């Protein structure tokens, strides 16, 4: 029938995803692990392991002659490499191959085929795709800027013929400012790189990249699957995916899909792949590129075709044909993607965390929502590694149904202990340009031209969480009053008819009353009246209250004493602080000292000797970063960072025996 | 005589807030717990003047007596809170931990923290290198109820932690080792 045994060759919830098939399939998987990752998620569910390396995965997941061995040592028959490490690696294969080992993926042609841009241009006009054409010459003359442009098109782009960075470039739509463009370029050019020949070609405006997948067949067959839409990225590296695109009617998606298929069809891609194409503002669609792996959208898809990609992927390896024909693959309904990283989404759009997680709990009880993920809560998280914490999927039956859900389960989602990018998922996918469709692949550049924020709070959603945070600070006071019975000394529940707070929010301070009458706290906000609903679980994690009939979820993430209190809210945590009208009253005579913030002075804690420094000047740096690491009486002790920045000077190195006190590094 | 004579009958908490010279400065030896405020409270026999006139080194308010010098130095001060309206807030909620006479039980108070749940965060945090440290208070947090731990002494003897929690509503005691 099929598989025996299949060896995995990568980590987290890429392997999850084989492994769970393979048992649904009746096959056994083999993982290989690093010695950091002994303990993850798919090591246990794996059936037999093999450890291969040490932490840093070019000894680890890329030592392709150590994954060999564990290959043999445990007889496996058929390697799946997923993505990322080995999955273009031509010498793995080869060698691979060569131990008669069924490797699942691209062979090495279609590897080598798409290799560089050359071939790929190359099959897209064999194929029959597009590729629009350009000027193969240079532009001398005033008056060819204009005329070989009006030969080809309209939106015409003035470029250098080699270089790049602005290298004279201009974007030109009529012939006045092409002219001017290219006379300004083939002048002025040559006072920066010495080289003043210039190129014209066509662009797009607005650009939006659309994905189509391919399965191809070991006998010739390819199928089309239903497109991705993909444009809300951040650093070249997308966070969240549509399937049913909304670019596209039927007739655009078969227009495309066919080419797709074109492309596979001749240079003989059985394997699962995808071609990118952009659309312009137009609906005019252009090549990209031909990528042979699966992808990391390919979770997205499923939930619209029905289908299972790696048991196809599995049968195909095998030598089977496809079991679908392209008149039964369909869209059934919509499906929304969410990718989750351990980063911090002000930092410039995601400054990746380090740390370990001590609360972690998937929204999976919440209809529509299939959470992928690679972790287990005791994991950590760490530099070595792409901070991928989860891949969160939910589908409807409509786009407002599959958005809504979405959005739910974002916030039913708890991460604790290291910082996530929950706030901006959840205010991207709530934004009135996304859930009408105006999304260009730029789109996060100009919504946020001077970073993330935060989600932005309006009048009637600031009186909710006054009215919710008042509510909880007294239903933490009720439950401090709930004594057991003292036969010797009675307690006396305090007669307390109206709490009389003065909350504190960004930078004003509201005058809230409020007063129980059982579950229901009836709230006065600057005197608008809420009424709050709730069974005031105080122990759970995730806290659902109903204020006036609005259902909300929220998260208490801290409480202190001093009225500190923490409130995650639509994804954003606020920080309040809840005074009683008489500490409030009395605060202010508090003197407002103002101290030191003392975190990019890094000293030694402890005396001994330094074995080991992880940077040099200029290197970045995270918070719990290690950075040095001083052994002394038996015990390796890491000194990390409390800053994220640079580093300006190690002012002691690895053989140095340093003191208490004593200056290690020196952050920006 | 008083404060001897309450020992192990009624707990004693003493928070000062201010100077304290001359005899004042016993009570607190004698009672179970001391608090302090950060940069407003002193605690000190005699003052910088008669140090400088016994012996030649030089002194201030601060040095001699300071709140950062009793919690993290000399060992007396088991907490020093920022200001004098955040020091009566906790001290309030350090209250609600403990008996009102050592003839009653610990307290017991309602408690919506499952008592039979499952820490599988616990697993991994010990390492099996023997030279890697890790941190206690991870166990701690994760063990007590609701992850509300109320640690005495933070900045000082930092080999060792002890602290006040609640498991299932009961008042305990947690002592433990600090391998970092």
């Amino acid at each position: 029938k099929t598989f025996d045994k299949i060896l995995v060759a990568n980590r987290g919830e890429i392997a999850c995803r084989v492994i769970r098939t393979c048992k649904k399939m009746g096959i056994k998987t083999v993982a290989i692990h690093s010695d950091v990752d002994a303990s993850s998620v798919h090591v246990k569910m794996a059936d037999e392991a093999v450890c291969v390396g040490p932490a840093p995965t070019s000894k680890s997941y890329l030592n392709m002659d150590a994954i060999m061995e564990a290959i043999k040592k445990t007889r496996a028959q058929a390697v799946h490499p997923g993505y990322g490490f080995l999955s273009e690696n031509k010498e793995f294969a080869r060698c691979l191959a060569a131990e008669d080992v069924v490797f699942i993926g691209p062979d090495t042609h279609a590897i080598q085929a798409m290799g560089d841009k050359i071939e790929s241009k190359l099959l897209a006009k064999k194929a029959e795709v597009n590729t629009i054409p350009g000027f193969d010459g240079v532009v001398k003359d005033a008056e060819e800027a204009v005329r070989i442009a009006r030969e080809i098109g309209y939106p015409v782009m003035i470029k250098a013929s080699a270089g790049g960075g602005g290298k004279g470039m201009r974007i030109a739509w009529d012939d006045e400012e092409t002219r001017d463009g290219f006379r300004l370029s083939s002048q002025e050019a040559a006072s920066s790189f010495g080289d003043d020949r210039l190129l014209i070609e066509k662009f797009i405006d607005n650009p939006r990249h659309i994905e189509i997948q391919v399965l191809g067949d070991k006998h010739g067959n390819a199928l089309w699957l239903n497109e991705r839409e993909c444009s809300i990225q951040r650093r070249n590296q997308k966070v969240v995916e549509e399937a049913p695109s909304i670019f596209l009617d039927a007739e655009t998606r078969r227009a495309m899909g066919e080419q797709a298929v074109a492309l596979a069809r001749a240079v003989k891609y059985s394997s699962a792949g995808t071609v990118e194409f952009l659309v312009d503002s137009k609906k005019n669609f252009y090549f990209l590129e031909m990528n042979t792996r699966l992808q990391v959208e390919h979770p997205v898809t499923e939930c619209i075709t029905g289908l299972d990609l790696v048991q196809e992927m599995i049968r195909v390896a095998k030598g089977y044909p496809l079991r679908h024909k392209q008149a039964d693959i369909r869209i059934n309904g919509w499906a929304v993607e969410c990718r989750v990283y351990a980063e911090d989404p002000y930092k410039s759009f995601g400054l990746p965390s380090i740390g370990r997680l001590s609360q972690y709990q998937e929204p999976l009880h919440l209809p529509g929502v299939r959470v992928d993920s690679g972790i287990q809560p005791g994991s950590d998280i760490s530099i070595y590694y792409d901070p991928m914490i989860s891949k969160l999927i939910t589908y409807g039956s409509d786009r407002t149904e599959a958005l809504k859900r979405m959005a739910d389960a974002l916030d039913n989602y708890v991460i604790r202990g290291v910082t996530h990018n929950i706030a901006l998922l959840r205010e991207v996918i709530i934004n009135s340009r996304f859930v009408k469709g105006d999304i260009s692949t730029k789109f996060l550049s100009d919504v946020y031209p001077d970073g993330f924020k935060g989600h932005m709070l309006t009048k009637s959603e600031k009186n909710q969480l006054l009215a919710i945070a008042s509510s909880l600070f007294v239903a933490f006071q009720l439950r401090a009053q709930h004594f057991q019975e003292n036969s010797r000394m009675p307690v006396i529940k305090p007669d307390i008819a109206n709490w009389e707070l003065s909350v504190k929010l960004h930078d004003k301070v509201h005058t809230v009353v409020a007063s129980n009458n059982g579950s229901v706290f009836s709230v006065e906000v600057d005197g608008s009246k809420l009424n709050v609903t709730s069974t005031w679980n105080l122990a759970s994690p995730l806290l659902s209250v109903s204020v006036d009939g609005t259902q909300r979820t929220v998260q208490c993430l801290s409480r202190e004493a001093g009225g500190n209190m923490s409130i995650q809210f639509l994804g954003t945590v606020y920080k309040v602080n809840i005074l009683t009208r008489l500490a409030a009253e009395l605060n202010k005579f508090m003197l407002e000292k103002v101290t030191e913030d003392t975190s990019s002075v890094l000293r030694s804690p402890m005396p001994g000797v330094v074995v080991a420094v992880s940077v040099k000047p200029g290197d970045a740096v995270a918070e719990g970063q290690e950075i040095c690491v001083i052994e002394a009486m038996k015990m390796q002790n890491s000194m990390t960072a409390g800053k994220t920045g640079t580093v300006k000077s190690v002012h002691c190195q690895a053989g140095d025996t340093v003191g208490e006190g004593d200056l290690l590094v020196e952050l920006e | 005589l008083r404060n001897v004579t309450a020992s192990g009958v009624i707990p004693q908490i003493s928070l000062i807030m201010g100077p304290c010279a001359g005899g004042a400065v016993y009570s607190p030896a004698l009672t179970d717990f001391t608090f302090m405020v950060k940069d407003t409270s002193y605690l000190f026999i005699t003052g910088p003047d008669v140090v400088k006139s016994v012996t030649n080194e030089d002194v201030t308010q601060e040095e001699l007596g300071g709140a950062k010098t009793h919690t993290t130095m000399s060992g007396v001060a088991h907490r020093a809170f920022e200001n004098d309206v955040d020091a009566l807030c906790n001290l309030r909620d350090f209250f609600n931990y403990l008996p009102l006479s050592s003839q009653d039980p610990a307290p017991v108070r309602e408690c919506h923290d499952p008592s039979d749940r499952l820490v599988p965060e616990l697993d991994t945090i010990v390492p099996l290198e023997s030279t890697k440290a890790y941190n206690m208070v991870d166990i701690i947090h994760s063990v007590v109820d609701e992850r509300e731990f109320f640690e005495i002494m933070p900045n000082y003897a930092k080999n060792i932690i002890v602290g006040f929690a609640r498991m299932n509503g009961r008042t305990v005691g947690i002592v433990g080792n600090q391998p970092k």
